[PDB]
Formats: C-alpha cells, structure tokens, sequence
RNA sequence: AUCGCUUCUCGGCCGGCUAAGAUCAAGUGUAGUAUCUGUUCUUAUCAGUUUAAUAUCUGAUGUCCUCUCGAGGAC
C-alpha cells in the first residue's frame, strides 16, 4: 500500500502543497507529481511512496478526503 | 504570591508554578546561562536578578508572552537582559525605596563590606549623556592600575545596560584642563555635568 | 543570506564581516542578534581551505570577546572528545582560542563532571554554602 | 531597561598594608589595600586617630602590593600587583592629593591567570630591582635607576622562566651594594604527575632556590637551592650586611627555621603551644604574617598564629653566625 | 558494549552509531547531554563536503527588510552605450539618486532571527518549524474554510495517524487559534 | 601554544583536561580575595590556612593519574 | 521496526535508535519504565492520601 | 621563512620605516591606531637602532596597535619583530 | 448534398557604393584555493597496519604420502 494514486487536481497545486497536504495525514516519504514538459502544465494524478506500509493502508482509511480546488481528490492503494 | 522562583547552585533560575489542584510542581522555563547563585530578588513579577558567588549580578526578564499554565534541556526559556561584574561577591538583593520621598530601587550588599545600589533611568537623556561620560572618561581617565574599566566590569560576563557611576564620579579627581576640555568634548561645563552626575545620587539616595 | 553559502568567499567575506561587526559592538548590549548569527557562522567550522578557516578562526574570536566565553563554550564542549578525529583537531583548536584569553573568566562555566574512581572529578569548592 | 550603579558603603575589608614615607615627611602614611580599592591613612603621633587622605578605586582586581625605596632616598614610591598584565609604579603627590602614574609596563594578559605575573611581588631593600611572580612559570625581574635627574627610570625585562614549578611565596633578600638575591618557594609536581602509584604525592619536599640577579650579566641565573624539610608557607626578610646576618627565616608547620647560605646551618625553632589547650590536637599550626621591626638599635619580628599569637621573634648571632634562636610570648 | 553503555545515561539516546568507539565514551555520555549546549552539526559522515546547489538554485536572490524598502531607494536604483558612456564622463549629470536626507535620517532611527537553542544545517530551511495539525494560508483557499481543518472531522472516526502517533489536533484530544489545529 | 600552559590537543586526556581546569580554579581562588574570604568563612580557618591547604593541592587534585 | 518494537512492547521512540538485538533494548525499556494525608493521632503523617480516605469511610 | 621572534617584551619603542610606517603590525591594517609598540632590545639593537620592524630600513617614525588588537590582547604577547628563518642580519 | 479545380476572405503555426571603405589593448612574481574534463577497483577469504566506521595499504591459497592440475588413503 505504500504508495497511492491521486487523481482530480488543478495545476495551481504542486508537489508542494501534496507534500505538506498528505503528511497532515502522515509523511509523504516519496512524492511523484508529473510535470508535463510539452504545454508545460500538470494533468493532476499523485504517486506516494510512505515509511512502511501501515502509513499508507491507514492513508486509504483516512485519505480521501481531500478537497483540490472545491474539487475531489482520488486516493487508492498501488 | 503566584509562582515561585528557584535557585540552583549551579544552573540557576528555574520557574516553578504550582497547580493548586493537581498539587504538580511545573518547571515551564529556565535560564540559558549556568551561573552559580548566591541570591535571588524580585524586580517585578516578569523580572529576576542574581549574584553570582564569583560576585556578578545578572537581571533576567521573563518575555511578556511566558505561557503560565503548561505541561536542549528545556521548552522554552527567558533572556538575559543584565550583565554586571562588581567585582566583589553579593550575599543578599533587596529591592527597597531608601530615602523617604527619593525613588524606588534596587540593592545590593557584598561581601566586601560594602554597601551599593542599582537605579533605573527615567529618561534618555540622562542615559546617553552618561554614556559619553563613561565613553570619553575611559581613554581620558584611564583605571589606576593600568586595567580597563570596561573590560573589568564585563569580567566574568559582558556587560549589558549598565552605567558606572564611580567611573562617572572620578569627574572630580580629574585636573582642570581633564575636566574643562572633556566638557567641552561632552559640550557642557564642569558646574553643569558635576551637579548633573549630583542629580541622581541625590534624587535616589545620599 | 551571504553566509548561507552560494561560494566560500560568502561565508569568508561575511565572516570577516562578522569579526569586525563583533569588535566594534562590543559591550553595547546587541548580544542576541550576534548570538543569531553566530548560528548560521557555526557550521562553517569545517573546511581545508586556508582563507575560509582563517576567516572563521577570526570570526569565532571576535564573537568569543563581543558574546562572552560562556556561550561559545557551550558550543565547543560536546566537539572536544567526539571520536574522529578530525572534530577533535578542529574544536580543540577552538577550544585553545578561546583558552588562551579569558582563561580566568571560564572557571564558573566549566560543567558539573562526576568523580570517577581513581580520581575526584567534582569541585566542592564551588558548593560551600553559608 | 537601563540601571545605573552608585556605591554608598566603601568596603572595609582590608586585604594588604604597606607602610613608607609618601610625603617625604619624617611621619609614615600607610598605604592599605581595600579589594577594589587603594586607600591611603594618616595616623596621628599623638592622638594617634587615623585620618583618611585618600581613598581611590582602580576598577581593577589589586593582587600584591609593596613599598619600596631608592637607596638612601628622601620618598617611597608604591609598587602594584594587579590583576591585568601590567605592573604600575605610583607616586603619591602630597600638595595634589591623589596619585600619579610613574610607570606602566605590560608584561602579559589580563585577569588572573595560573602562568600571568603580578600575583606575587618581592623587591630589594636598596631598591635597585624589584621582582614580579606568578603562581607558575613566569617570574619577571624589573631593574630600576633614578634618572640624569635622579627621578625614576624603570629597565627592560628579565626572565627567571623555570617549567612546571609552583611558587609558594617570594620575598626580597638583603645584600648590600651586591648582585641581588631573591628566596622563591618552589616545587615540582612533574614528579607528581608522570607517577601512576601516587608516591611523588608524598615524598617531594619544596625546594628554597635563591635566584642571583647579576648586573654585569645582566640575566638571572638559579644559583641556591636547598630542599625543605617540611612546607612553610611563607618567608621573612632577615636584614643583613652591617645591621644583623643576611638570611631568610622560614614560617613552617609546627616549626620556625633560620635558613641561610654560605657556611649558615639551619635553626629550627617548634612553634610554641598553649598550656591545656581545647583544640583538637590533630590541628597544627602555622604563622600568618609577619611585620619586621626595623631600628637603627636593634631589630626583631612579630609573628601569629591562627589563635591570633603573635610573638616576638629575635636573632642569637656570633659575628655574622647565628647560633640559635629565641622567641619570647610577646601578646594577642 | 553499545547495548550496557546506554544504561548508564539520563538521556542514552544521545548515544549514536560511532559514538561506541569513541576514546572516553564513559565521559562523553555525560557532556553530550549537558543542559544548554549545542549539538555537533552533521554534515560529516555526509562526504558532500557540507553543500550543493540542488535546493540552493530555487532560492530568491534577496529580499529586503520593510524598514529599507518604505524608504524607496529601491526604485531609484535599476542600458548605456559605449558612446553615451564617454558623453557620460564629458556632459556628466550629478544628482540621479537625489535622496532625502531626512528620511535616511528618520528610518533606522525612528523606524528601527533564532534564539541559543537552534543551529544550521546543510539542508534544513522550511520543515521543522509543514506539520499533521499545521499548512500553508492558500492551500487553506483551495479548502475554502473560513477561520479544524475538515479531514480533521474524519481523523475523529478512522483514528490518530499512524504515521505521526504524537499527534494531537484540535478539539479530539487537543483542547486552537489561526492556522495551526494540531501539534 | 605549547609553551602556554593549558593549551590542549586532538590526544588530550580527561585527566589532564580537569586537573587543568582544577588548577585554574584553584589560582582563580588565589586571585580573588573575596570568594577566598567565602570560603574562608564557610570553612572556618585562616586566609592564610585555606591558601596553604590550596598550594597543597595544586598538584595532586583528583590523585593520582591513570 | 517499529511494529516489531511496539508490538514488542518496547515503544517506538528516538531513545532506543541504536541497538538491533531483542534482548538488550528490554532491559533499556525497563530503565525507561506518593503523598502523606496526616491522621489525627499525629502518627499519619506516614500515612497515605488513599488510606486517610479509607479511615474516612472508616470513621 | 618569515615569523616573529617573540622574545620577551622590553621598554623600547618599535620603529617603523617609509614603507611600514601606517601599518599596524598583526592586523595589517592602518586603522585606528591606539597604543605603541614594545621590542626587546635583543630584536632592536645597534644596525638596528631605528631599523624598520620589517623590511631593514631606517625607521621614520613609530608603530601604532589597532583597537582591534587591542580588545584581543594580542599586543601583550613576545616581541613582535618579525625574524626571517635565516638571520635577522 | 458529394468529388475535383480556381478566385476572394479569414483564423492557427508564423538594410545601396568605395582601397573587404580604412584601422584593431595582451604586465610580472610569491603562496594558496575552487571549479570543469579525461582515466582506473565485481576479488574470492583470512592476518596485520589504518579509519569514527568504512575506505585504503600490506602478506599467502588445510596438511602428509603415492601415481600420471587430476585421482585414492589417513587423518
Ligand atoms: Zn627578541
Ligand atoms: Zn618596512
Ligand atoms: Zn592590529
């Protein structure tokens, strides 16, 4: 479960704002947040690798309930 | 009446407030120096001076933002605000009015056998007038000994707001030509700074 | 900002602007902003650059007269018997400089060391009490 | 905040005395020490109360403290021991009322130190040079000449530099007109330091070394050295040439000893006790300090103990050759 | 032994990894933990030699204190061609910055860190002091809430993280002002 | 440095570290005629016995070495 | 690691980031884990705030 | 190659030629000069009588410390007339 | 309506001629540091030196016998 899979987000977020918005759960050891190169602008879906994985299973429990931008955010085991 | 104030022997100040219903002693602060301490006396309820037994006097104040109610070797701690080496050790701080209708202040004894007092300053102008006093006294009127006053009385720790009034006195012992010029360098005459270094002794105490 | 390093001359030219900055203030009643300094100074200690330690060394006794010995060696203990060799060579350096002046004023900064066998390592001098 | 400080009470603490003739007047000022401050008395002939010339701090920490005399001059200057690296020769203007700054020389750092002179301070009875000391390693020698104008110049420096030697006390030595000798209390703890067993903690006896300054040579050599008995911890001034033997007389536990060179045997002397003394036995006893009691008659000396006894201490010579000792119960 | 050493301290955890070949470990246990000094910084063992420009190359240039930019030098303060350069020396205009002397006399006087317990690191700058009860104000925007933190509702139900086990936030086990809701 | 008396090294020992700073101490003690008086009035004794008992311990503090 | 502390029960801290065999970090977890209520007969001052109450129940 | 004597600090005044003449000897540097220079007459003596402490010319006036020297003491140590790691002449 | 061609319209990517006109700026040395580039260790094990620990450096490849590195026997 160590990592998850985010989706539903607007570029305005970055891999700043997952950091410090999913360690308010619990540390996000690893993040992932493409950067596209060619438009140069984010699609919006997270990768997370934790500590171990009791971190990330409690994450599925706890983790979706995170708003970006009014919006919903994805949060499911990988 | 509210908190209490220790002293340890060696690490000095710890604030100690007692919870009257859960009976706890609480160390929420401490000091950031090791000094070894004579005595303690309260300035006020945010404020504390000390003597050390090598004979210094430290005041530390507490920051108005102490949180009274809690639960390296500390959270969180209060600044040193004074350093003052009297050069000879203190055994009791009381602060008192001496004379009737004079101002409040603080004082000291040693164990010397003298008998000496701190005072506040009402205004800064008195302050930096008496800071060029120190300043073109000390290279004008070097210590008998060779020593430097500044040095010595930043001895043991480096001094902090603080203004000698027997390096202030000594205006008097200096030749005509010492004082004159000098208060041509402080830009005043020798009536005028004399009787002002009068002011506070007077004002304060004998 | 200059002492946090970009490139050594930062934390060499900044330093030496701390030294100068530290005699001259001195007695003055400015300590703490010194002290907040003396921070970000702290981690340069460690370097072969011949300009950069000098630097430091004249650094580190500028704010050895303008702090007062207490805090420095509050700094230097831990650094004296760490097991390289390398922080020992570097914080008895130190050590020394701040030794060698004001070496009668660190008497009451020395910590509490407790007494082994062979030997009596507790001063009770000091804990005489009327 | 800002605090300005005022004394009120001048301590009365008196840590040193020195009496010499400031004003160039037959009366004698005293010269007292208080621990800050440098005071300086007038007693009265008569009546005998003890006016107040003068009263001076130095804002600095007073270590020794001595008054001396160019030979057969007219005043005395005042020698301090401070605790900066600077020693200071002071004259005491009698019209102006205060002192003046006659030399200032830095021989080291400041503070009191383990290896800085200035702690211990010793000088020839004709004045020509005086001696400086520390607790360890350094002992320092100024030579002093009146001028053209017979007004003081003070030498160069000298070095008695001898490694890992504790000084216990150093007092000047009488020779007249001679290469000056000066009696340092030492001892060696490099004995005690290379020995793991703890026998150098016993077993290691002070050495008494007179050291020989030499004008010509214009250096300091060790010249005597004898080791004590037993540990005294200070020495007395026996004046000699014309007026009595040149020796030392040396304040031990239990004991008092004579203690000089050439042919000169040692003479011991126990430390005299009360009859039916409260004290615990195990308490020994020495002396604190001594004031010499010079006259163009006779000489002798005042000793004490802790119990505050102080004993008239007097020279049995034949010739120049002291046979023996006597010390007569003098008062309390 | 480094297990029976750590019996013989107040705070053993000051013990580390090579701290057990050290020449008087016996001693430095009791120094390390002295009460206000300082930990030695840890860039050794890091062969890195103390930086690198990874996290140094975001950084702004500079940024003023607002003591020196109410002043307005700023604007003042900025091109030429060679030409202009040498009618520069023989036209030359005097005055371009034309300060006011009263105002670089009134703002350092009328106008106008860390405590002992901090040291600086390689790469330490924002963390420590992003936190489980602690985020940043526009992150707050995106959430929308006016002045917990609304997944703080469900860290009630599913239970304390794991992650973080210290935790408390508000109004759970945390009896809050601000941003801050947990600590 | 080395010739200045306390200067220390990578090699220094605890042993030698303290009694260096006992020493200090003990000349500090020396220097300073109040804190003497202090201890001479805790300890009741003479000055001069407090000093004396002093100069006796300047070599040995702590005892022997190891 | 720290499942294998806790469920252990050696709790999960920054004191025990050293050493790896079980055995030891038990004995550190056991280095890492009073009032006088007066009785009227002046002999309770040894006594305890618990057992004056249970007299108070008693009396 | 080039280092200080540090023999015992005497009486005499140090003296400095053109070339040295502002300097203030360890710091290097011309500002504030405060107090004087002493050397042991074994450094300055003779050829050396009003010898640079430096270079081997003619002294033209006298060294001053800095106050920055001061406060660190550092003027209090041995001599400081620098000796080359051959002779001094 | 679709395919192809064409016309128009719109949107998105989206410095003259002459002899070429003529002419053309570099201090040194003593110490010392930094930053680029290129090239080398799959070595197995043990002993010693060495290191904070590594690293590194330094030495050899179970013993005996028989036969033609291999085989057998005794340990
Ligand atoms: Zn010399
Ligand atoms: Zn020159
Ligand atoms: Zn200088």
């Amino acid at each position: 479960d160590a990592t998850v899979y985010v989706g539903g987000l607007d570029e305005k977020v970055s891999e700043p704002l997952l950091w410090e918005l999913f360690l308010q759960a619990g540390p996000v050891v690893n993040t992932h947040m493409p950067k596209d190169r060619v438009t140069g602008q984010h699609q919006g879906y997270g990768f997370v690798e934790f500590l171990s994985e009791e971190d990330a299973d409690y994450a599925i429990k706890i983790m979706n309930m995170i708003k970006l931008y009014g919006k919903p955010i994805r949060v499911n085991k990988a | 009446g509210h908190r209490v104030i220790v002293s340890d022997v060696q690490e000095s100040f710890i604030w100690v407030r007692y919870k009257r219903n859960e009976n706890q002693l609480i160390i929420f602060a401490d000091d950031t120096y090791p000094r070894w301490v004579t005595t303690a006396s309260l300035l006020d309820y945010d404020t504390v001076a000390g003597a050390d037994k090598f004979g210094n006097i430290c005041v530390v104040r507490l920051p108005p933002n102490t949180n009274d109610e809690v639960d390296n070797g500390a959270s969180q701690k209060a600044e040193v605000i004074m350093n003052y080496h009297v050069g000879e050790t203190v055994l009791s701080l009381q602060k008192t009015t001496l004379i009737p209708g004079g101002s409040e202040s603080l004082v000291y004894t040693t164990l010397s056998g003298g008998i000496g007092i701190l005072v506040p300053f009402t205004s800064h102008e008195d302050h930096d007038f008496f800071q060029h006093v120190e300043m073109h006294l000390r290279s004008e009127h070097p210590p008998l000994c060779g020593r430097d006053h500044l040095s010595f009385r930043s001895y043991y720790f480096p001094v902090k707001n603080v203004i000698d009034g027997d390096l202030c006195e000594q205006f008097n012992s200096m030749e005509p030509n010492k004082q004159k010029n000098v208060s041509e360098e402080l830009d005043r005459t020798p009536p005028e700074v004399s009787k002002k270094l009068e002011d506070i002794r007077t004002r304060y105490a004998f | 900002d200059a002492l946090m390093d970009r490139d050594l001359v930062h934390r060499q030219t900044a330093s030496a602007v701390v030294q100068h900055m530290s005699l001259g203030v001195y007695g003055f009643g400015c300590e703490d902003s010194l002290n907040h300094l003396l921070n970000y100074v702290w981690p340069n200690v460690f370097e072969t650059s011949p300009h950069v330690i000098q630097a430091v060394m004249g650094a580190l006794e500028g704010l050895r007269v303008a702090i007062g010995p207490c805090r420095m060696l509050q700094y230097c203990l831990q650094g004296l018997f760490h097991p390289a060799r390398k922080v020992r060579d570097v914080y008895w350096k130190i050590y020394n400089s701040i030794y060698i002046g004001s070496q009668d004023a660190l008497i009451a900064h020395y910590p509490r060391i407790y007494n082994d066998d062979k030997n009596t390592y507790i001063r009770y001098e000091l804990d005489y009490i009327l | 905040m800002f605090l300005y400080n005022l004394t009120l009470q001048r301590a009365t603490g008196i840590s040193f005395a020195i009496h010499g003739n400031f004003s160039g007047t037959k009366q004698q000022e005293i010269v007292v020490s208080r621990g800050k401050i440098l005071e300086l008395l007038r007693p009265d002939p008569n009546t005998g109360k003890v006016h107040t010339l003068l009263t001076v701090e130095v804002f600095g920490v007073i270590r020794s403290l001595m008054a001396f005399r160019l030979t057969g001059g007219t005043k005395d200057y005042i020698v301090v021991g401070s605790d900066s690296g600077r020693i200071v020769i002071l004259e005491y203007q009698p019209s102006k009322n205060m002192f003046e700054k006659i030399h200032q020389e830095t021989f080291g750092k400041s503070g009191c130190r383990r290896i800085v002179p200035g702690q211990f301070l010793a000088v020839d009875p004709k004045g020509r040079a005086v001696m400086i000391s520390a607790i360890e390693k350094q002992k320092l020698v100024y030579i002093l000449n009146r001028d053209a104008a017979a007004r003081l110049t003070i030498s160069s420096p000298l070095e008695a530099h001898k490694a890992n030697t504790l000084v216990y006390h150093v007092v000047g030595v009488d020779v007249g007109f001679e290469n000056p000798m000066f009696a340092c209390l030492e001892m060696d703890y490099e004995e005690a330091d290379n020995d793991p067993t703890g026998e150098a903690a016993a077993n290691t006896q002070q050495t008494l070394t007179f050291y020989e300054l030499d004008l010509g040579l214009n250096h300091v050599v060790r010249k005597y050295s004898e080791p004590l008995e037993e540990h005294g911890n200070f020495l007395i001034t026996v004046p000699g040439g014309s007026d009595g033997p040149s020796g030392v007389l040396i304040c031990s536990e239990n004991y008092i000893t004579y203690k000089n060179f050439g042919d000169q045997p040692d003479i011991r002397c126990p430390i005299p006790r009360r009859r039916n003394d409260l004290d615990d036995p195990e308490r020994g006893m020495i002396f604190v300090c001594s004031a010499t009691h010079k006259t163009k008659s006779m000489f002798f000396f005042l000793a004490q103990t802790e119990q505050g006894d102080i004993f008239k201490i007097t020279l049995e010579t034949d010739e120049d050759m002291v046979t023996e000792i006597r010390l007569k119960y003098f008062d309390t | 032994t480094v297990a029976e050493l750590k019996q013989l301290v107040a705070r053993p955890d000051v013990v580390e990894m090579h701290d057990v070949t050290a020449q008087d470990p016996k001693l430095l246990v009791h120094l390390k933990a002295t009460r206000n000094s300082v930990p030695v910084p840890r860039h050794w063992c890091f062969k890195r030699k103390y930086l690198q420009g990874k996290r140094g190359i975001e950084k702004p240039p500079f940024e003023l204190p607002d003591f020196i930019k109410r002043t307005g030098i700023q604007e003042m303060r900025e091109q030429k061609t060679m030409k202009s350069k040498m009618r520069e020396k023989v036209r030359p205009k005097m005055g371009k910055i034309d300060i006011d002397y009263q105002k670089l006399h009134d703002a350092f006087f009328k106008w106008q860190l860390t405590i002992h317990g901090d040291l600086y690191y390689e790469g330490k700058e924002f963390e420590t002091r992003k936190k489980p009860g602690d985020l940043s104000d526009e992150l707050r925007i995106s959430l929308g809430m006016p002045v917990p933190p609304p997944w703080l509702i469900a860290m009630q139900r599913y239970g304390p993280p794991p992650s973080y086990p210290n935790l408390k936030i508000p109004g759970l086990n945390s009896p809050l002002y601000g941003d801050v809701f947990g600590t | 440095q080395s010739k200045y008396i306390g200067t220390g090294h990578a090699d220094t020992t605890k042993w030698e570290w303290l009694v260096n700073q006992h020493r200090d101490s003990y000349c500090s003690y020396m220097g300073h005629f109040d804190l003497l008086n202090y201890f001479a009035i805790a300890e009741n004794e003479s000055k001069a016995r407090v000093r004396f008992n002093l100069m006796e311990k300047m070599l040995q503090p702590c005892g022997p070495p190891a | 690691h720290a499942h294998g502390m806790r469920c252990l029960g050696i709790p999960n801290t920054a004191h025990f980031a050293n050493v790896t065999q079980i055995e030891d970090a038990v004995s550190l977890w056991a280095k890492l884990k009073d009032t006088e209520e007066e009785y009227e007969d002046s002999s309770g001052n040894v006594v305890n705030k618990k057992t004056y109450e249970d007299l108070k129940r008693q009396g | 190659d080039l280092i200080f004597c540090r023999k015992q600090a005497g009486v005499a005044i140090g003296r400095l030629c053109e070339k040295c003449d502002g300097k203030c000897v360890i710091c290097d540097s011309y500002v504030r000069p405060c107090t004087l220079v002493r050397i042991c007459d074994e450094c300055n003596y003779g050829s050396y009588q009003g010898r640079c402490v430096i270079c081997g010319g003619p002294g033209v006036s006298d060294a001053y410390y800095c106050k920055e020297c001061t406060i660190q003491e550092k003027d209090r140590d041995g001599c400081p007339k620098i000796v080359n790691l051959g002779s001094s002449k």
